[PDB]
């Protein structure tokens, strides 16, 4: 049976993130924005189950659970195309109406005051689910509803499901935008700290990366926190179209993540997609080739994570993992794997084997796919340490800075210092510099 | 040519050779995803377990997991789905621990009617049912070592372990394991379960007679065996690889038979069979490297053309070359 | 017309021949019993008789293999056996009707078999493929390919390293972005010498390298097995060439790097022995690739374009391979052997001019004096022989050489030797 | 793979030279000034890999590094259409715009400001290259900003490529134009220490001979300093078409110079073009032959050198090499050997092998040709030594006059004195004889 997600949207970025994400499901699945499927959805061959609960034959609903501090993003919610997907029992919004006021600890607090509330849509949801493995939350964590919010959330699917695994895909704030969320390094750290706490695998999504690929591949100037949740959904959407749509291969998460976690600390993850194409560019399907997806994947555009450039560490992915969907042709992989050779195109952790594993997954046959093959990888690169020890960097900087504090000041977790974002640094640069470690050969002794 | 002609068009249209090719697909390629993961979670947690195959092959174990699976997966309702069924090849007294072929008792069937099966002979159902049998030991294999691997992260999780220098070195052998194994299975999808595939479709609708049927389906079957490694040229480098499998499986039950202990030093939590599994890692690693030499060397050899795929599959990081 | 030699009792004038050959039995399989031969069977006619049958042999043995693809003549062939009805008619045997009626059938299926040849089978790309692999046509190409391999293909060749050369080769087609996957599985790499059986061998593996082209149905009737032996031996000859410039690059490229090193006597004269051994292959190189190679590459393309039979067309590209192997001197023992000769003294100075940066030491500058020695003497040998071929006119491409090599007179000031590099 | 050239863009006057040749090779290639190849690119017979990297998918950008101490230039170039044509990593521009002051001292001083960037996008661009030969330096030797910058990048190619060949375009002043730049003796003195010391091969360009092709080949009456770039840009262009246009011969650096560099000293080439004609002049298609040509190669008025009258120096080529392209025809080519030969166009060297060679190449289909068959020649000619005695003659006047040398007296490089002006005199003066020796048979020792 597939193993079912419970996503959890937190906050304004979390809560676009999750309508974003049932959006691209309904799509490929030709579920109406009611939840009801499209008579043209025909090819009963994609798992609702997995992120979606049936509330009767005929009518999908998301498993998710929605949980904010702050109303403003559940009423967006409401007004998305996404509100009638999500069940109304299992949307939480603070009655208060006033937000965290953007700041962690605020959210936290509302979502420990909601905690019941949504662990119960929680559990709502996971009856839903046939074979449910756990809870992944999207969020925020520059915000101060999102960040809050999805640490509340975690911390009671641990609490709830202390057995069942929790991954979290914890957006970390641009640090080549400026962050409306000037609190945002301090929520950051707190998210960290409950990812570190409470969540068994912490998947880091810098918003820096985000916006540079909505720069320079979609060709967006600014990109909003809205525009980069849905350009998250996206990419989850596309590399869950596995799970979503059941194939003789990656039937399951763990065989996908398998090859990408060495060690249950070093679970700090790159992502890569190929072929990369901007949403406007969808008319000309190119005739990408293995060669060709591998040469694109290569290019720091399409890359989820925004690393530093440290000078000082040769960072590097130890394995890399592609599952390619779509038409794939073996003798193009081949050609490709030739051509990286020769290019040498991959560095590989050189103290155990590694490669690149490759998974092939159907296409919803509802969702017309613009690309003949696409592909996710999922790596685990010691650049990815770059984007964690940036987010630690951040985090102390503000916390020694103080700055913004006064919106944290109001609750009572950083009302007096910010020695909770300070320790939460520490431990996101520990985490950082374990991931870079299993690019090393002591890897075999960390810990 | 007449003959032929009304021939092919009396497999296509009336005896659905199509149609069984695409239940071919759907049963015994585990088109259902979810089917095959709910079955191989079965058969991983039953061969961990140690349970004989008058326990596991028993028909109420067998028929509770195949409907399971079924009820699990989109297309386990469908009716070629229905055409699948588990039988045993023999009857093992005691499941032997760590042994890839543990599973290998088990044989996917399909019914041809006639004439079709004078085209699906038995034989080609009795090589189905082998790349079946063999499909769902590495399934076998594959979940229980993530198994082994959730185990460990469970116990982490309870004990707070993510500090284990031994906890931490059994995971990252057990990743290392798992990622090698999915290349391998990746490779031997592409080239056997895919290419072979779309060239048994290409010559199923190419078929002119029932003997040109049976020739086509024969290719199929042989090409899924050459590039699944299951050539008796390939048979030495299939009893490597089934050796490689049983020495996973092996760390694999040594890291499962304990939890991680909670955190008592400075080393972090101890594992009781932490030396074992160190153990069967170095064992590991070296047959692995052993591996990439001899395929190395069997490429460079042009033996085996092939299996320059398998050393690529195994190497395409070029992980296995620099170590 | 069945290219069915229906002679169980040897009575006709044509012998079966022993079938050189699902290697469908040789057009060889039959053959013209010369002493059976009708006296009243003019040699010319027979000649034309058997290259009737083997071409009717050939066409029906590809007509085994091709989908059924009539016969050139068609309906016409009925036509020809009333016309040899009418001559069986006939009180008299006129040899002229006869050869007549033969002719016509030969041109129709000629010219049926030139245009499946060049429209339908596309002999011009792999003319072109010929060209740019075997005869090192993409010369550049097969430069950077050299330059990449060399240190894989400069060891003796083993049973083994055939198949790393092979990797080499793509590895710099893919770097040299030569990104042909269907020239590549055209291209073999060869066999062990000299240690590395690799027992036999005159020179070490890297001579022995070979490049083999498997030649597809029916173009396999083009490339037979004396034709690809001697496009093997252009492909040596070829590689030796780039072998040597890349040998001289070196040099020069040690040098360069060495040029914040005082330039010390020796190494100027090492520097300057490579330079002129660089102008002088060079020149030769340019010579080989336009007067030879393009010049009877031109003339083959232009005369296949030029001409409605798939013989005529095989002429044209057997008459290019003869002018390839006449104006490389291939033929002339004796000069190939001092050529090679003064290859290896100007591939042993170019080693010598590379692994010294600074002045040669007391190995280095006897390594220099015998290599200035031997190239002095090598080049007054071939330009004596250039000049004498200049003045014998036997060879255009020789005496375009010895003007080539001697343009600034130097050698000719020189006495024709490449000056002394001074150790 | 093809032997990666790294184009180096020194100073003012050398950024101009480089961003025009850059220029030039695009339009011959069918590369746009953004770095997308033009759909009229069909030609995949080029070396792009040589002279350019890939910057995406499909764009790709010259491998130029553009370092100005004068913003004008840089900032022109950044203003341009080829903005994107250059690493933006590569490019250095002095935030105070005031360039050199026409003083080498301080555009060497701006270079090694910028030595550990300047190596660093060097080493890049290696990197970026799948087999880099080197680095080729594109400057002007008479200015400030290119003469000094054109110095710190010969420095920074040994630093980071000892092991790969330094070629440096080194412009010799006009010598009928007056040079703005009073320093240019001592410009051109520093140029010659680091062709001597740091680069691997100098290709001299007097501007006096640029500016006599002009006037009497390009039908230009008054060259501005940026059409003398332009015609050194061209001409290097023309000269490394069969670099940049792969094809049976001459298909790598290496090979090429090999033939052109007696002694690793002796590493100042010469460079000459025929049959010349101008950008304007297309309409009157000449049927210029192969011999003609030849014969027009061998008028002083063709040569890429403004050699003064030697009187003393039996001047004579050491090596003569023509890269032909375009439309050739093998028997025109013979009849132009013919006549260089029953003419004697060319005197060589009597201690080794030499003769002026012929390759014959296709021309660019992506650039319009003004001539329907053109060729450039290389040669290394002993007049090139009166050229290099004149350069060394200036150098050392303007040394031992200190002429210009307070703008460069700012700079460390000639803060105190002028002794490496003097040092490089010297060492041009050495080459000078040792390409007098070149014309004799104790060429054998040349350099020494």
């Amino acid at each position: 049976m597939p193993r079912e997600i419970i996503t959890l949207q937190l906050g304004q970025c979390g809560n676009q993130i999750g309508f974003e994400f049932w959006k691209q499901l309904c799509a490929e699945h030709g579920i109406s924005p009611e939840g009801i499927v499209e008579e043209f959805a025909t090819e009963g061959t994609d798992r609702k189950d997995v992120f979606f609960y049936q509330a009767d034959d005929e009518h999908y609903i998301p498993r998710a659970v929605l949980l904010d501090l702050e109303p403003r993003v559940i009423h967006s919610i409401l007004n998305s195309p996404y509100a009638k997907l999500y069940n109304p029992e299992n949307i939480y919004l603070s009655e208060h109406g006033g937000g965290a006021g953007n700041n962690w600890a605020s959210g936290f607090s509302q979502g420990e005051k909601i905690h019941e509330d949504i662990f119960d849509i929680i559990d709502r949801e996971a009856d839903g689910s046939d074979s449910l493995e756990g809870f992944v939350l999207c969020h925020s964590i520059a915000g101060g509803t999102g960040s809050g919010l999805g640490s509340y959330l975690l911390e009671r699917l641990n609490d709830r499901y202390p057995k069942k695994l929790v991954q979290t895909y914890s957006v970390f704030p641009n640090q080549d935008e400026m962050s409306d969320v000037v609190v945002q390094p301090y929520n950051s750290l707190l998210t960290l700290k409950r990812l570190t706490q409470n969540a068994d695998c912490v998947v880091v999504l810098d918003n820096t990366a985000l916006n540079r690929i909505a720069t320079d591949r979609l060709h967006i100037q600014n990109p909003s926190f809205s525009q980069i949740n849905q350009l998250v959904s996206t990419i989850m959407s596309a590399s869950t179209t596995t799970l979503r749509y059941p194939g003789y291969m990656n039937n399951d998460l763990i065989g996908l993540i398998a090859s990408l976690i060495p060690t249950p600390r070093l679970h700090f993850l790159m992502t890569g997609y190929t072929p990369l194409t901007t949403d406007q560019s969808v008319a000309s399907v190119r005739k990408t080739t293995v060669l060709d997806v591998m040469r694109r994947l290569l290019q720091p555009k399409n890359v989820m994570v925004s690393t530093g450039r440290d000078r000082q560490t040769n960072h590097c992915y130890i394995a890399i993992l592609n599952i390619i969907q779509g038409e794939v042709d073996p003798t193009q992989v081949h050609k490709s794997l030739q051509r990286i050779r020769e290019r040498k195109l991959a560095n590989f952790i050189p103290w155990g084997p590694a490669s690149i594993q490759v998974a092939l997954s159907r296409k919803s046959p509802y969702l017309p796919s613009a690309h003949r093959v696409s592909g996710l990888m999922m790596a685990n690169h010691t650049s990815i340490s770059s984007l964690f020890e940036r987010t630690c960097r951040q985090y102390d900087k503000l916390r020694k800075r103080e700055a913004f504090l006064e919106q944290f000041r109001k609750e009572d977790m950083f009302k007096d210092n910010f020695d909770e974002m300070d320790t939460s640094r520490e431990i996101v640069q520990q985490l950082i510099d374990e991931y870079h470690a299993a690019t090393r050969p002591d890897y075999i002794s960390w810990g | 040519s007449l003959v032929n002609k009304a021939a092919v068009d009396y497999f296509f249209v009336e005896l659905h050779l199509e149609a069984h090719y695409e239940a071919l697909r759907h049963f015994l390629l585990m088109e259902d995803g979810e089917f095959a993961q709910s079955l191989s979670d079965l058969l991983f947690e039953k061969l961990g377990a140690g349970q004989t195959p008058g326990e596991l092959l028993n028909p109420l174990v067998l028929n509770s997991v195949l409907s399971k699976a079924l009820q699990c997966s989109l297309h386990g309702d469908t009716p070629h789905a229905s055409n699948l069924s588990l039988a045993l090849k023999y009857l093992p007294e005691v499941f032997a621990p760590n042994a890839p072929d543990v599973l290998s008792c088990l044989e996917l069937r399909y019914k041809v009617d006639w004439p079709l099966n004078i085209v699906i002979t038995e034989g080609c159902l009795s090589k189905y049912s082998g790349v079946f049998s063999f499909l769902l030991q590495l399934k076998l294999m594959m979940w229980a070592l993530k198994d082994v691997c959730f185990h460990l992260k469970r116990t982490a999780l309870l004990s707070h372990m993510a500090g284990s220098v031994q906890f931490r070195q059994l995971q990252l052998f057990k990743h290392e394991m798992q990622h090698f194994v999915k290349v391998i299975q990746g490779y031997i999808a592409n080239q056997i379960l895919h290419v072979t595939w779309c060239e048994f479709r290409a010559r199923l609708a190419t078929v002119g007679d029932l003997e040109e049927i049976q020739r086509a389906h024969a290719e199929y079957l042989h090409e899924a065996v050459f590039r699944g490694l299951l050539t008796e040229k390939a048979a030495p480098v299939m009893n490597v690889i089934h050796s490689i499998f049983s020495l996973v499986l092996k760390f694999r039950s040594q890291l499962i038979s304990q939890a991680w202990g909670p955190p008592g030093g400075p080393r972090g939590a101890e594992h009781p069979n932490f030396a074992l599994m160190q153990q069967s890692y170095n064992t590991f690693k070296y047959y692995s490297h052993f591996l990439f030499k001899v395929v190395t060397k069997l490429v460079n050899r042009g033996y085996q053309p092939h299996l320059e795929d398998f050393l690529l599959r195994i190497n395409f990081n070029n992980y296995y070359q620099d170590a | 017309l069945h290219g069915l030699l229906l002679d169980q009792h040897e009575e006709f004038f044509i012998k079966q021949g022993p079938s050189s050959g699902m290697l469908a039995p040789s057009l060889k399989q039959f053959s013209l019993r010369v002493e059976i031969l009708p006296s009243y069977i003019p040699v010319r006619v027979a000649e034309k008789i058997l290259f009737v049958g083997e071409s009717v042999q050939m066409f029906e043995n590809q007509n085994v293999n091709l989908t059924r693809k009539g016969s050139i003549l068609k309906n016409q062939e009925d036509t020809f056996a009333a016309e040899l009805h009418r001559l069986k008619q006939q009180p008299l045997f006129s040899l002229v009707d006869f050869e007549q009626v033969v002719d016509r059938i030969r041109s129709t299926v000629a010219e049926h078999l030139w245009k499946l040849m060049v429209e339908e089978s596309d002999l011009l790309g792999q003319l072109k493929i010929i060209k740019d692999f075997y005869l090192l046509g993409r010369g550049e190409l097969f430069q950077a390919f050299i330059d990449t391999a060399q240190h894989m293909l400069k060891t003796p060749p083993t049973a083994v390293t055939e198949h790393d050369v092979n990797v080499a080769f793509q590895q710099s087609a893919h770097k040299v972005l030569l990104d042909d996957d269907n020239l590549l599985p055209l291209l073999h790499l060869t066999i062990e010498y000299h240690g590395k059986s690799p027992r036999e061998a005159p020179a070490s593996g890297w001579a022995a390298l070979g490049l083999s082209y498997k030649v597809q149905w029916p173009l396999h009737i083009l490339f037979t097995p004396a034709v690809l032996e001697k496009y093997n031996v252009v492909f040596k000859y070829l590689l030796s060439v780039r072998r040597v410039q890349a040998e001289l690059q070196h040099c020069w490229a040690l040098q360069m790097q060495r040029k914040h090193l005082k330039s010390n006597q020796t190494d100027a004269i090492k520097w300057r022995l490579r330079n002129h051994m660089a102008f002088l292959v060079d020149n030769l190189q340019y010579y080989l690739q336009v007067d030879v190679l393009e010049s009877q590459f031109s003339q083959l393309l232009h005369q296949i374009n030029s001409t409605r039979d798939f013989e005529s067309i095989r002429l044209a590209h057997d008459h290019f391979l003869s002018n390839l192997l006449a104006q490389s001197f291939i033929l002339l023992k004796p000069v190939f052997h001092c050529l090679n000769e003064i290859l290896d003294l100007c591939h042993s100075f170019c080693s010598l001019v590379s692994q010294n940066l600074g002045p040669l030491d007391e190995r280095g500058a006897a390594q220099l004096s015998i290599l200035v020695k031997g190239f002095s003497r090598q080049s007054s040998l071939l330009f004596k022989i250039l000049s004498s071929v200049r003045n014998h006119q036997i060879n255009s491409d020789l005496a375009q050489l010895l003007l080539r090599l001697d343009y600034n007179k130097y050698y000719t000031q020189a006495g024709g030797t490449l000056g002394s590099f001074g150790m």
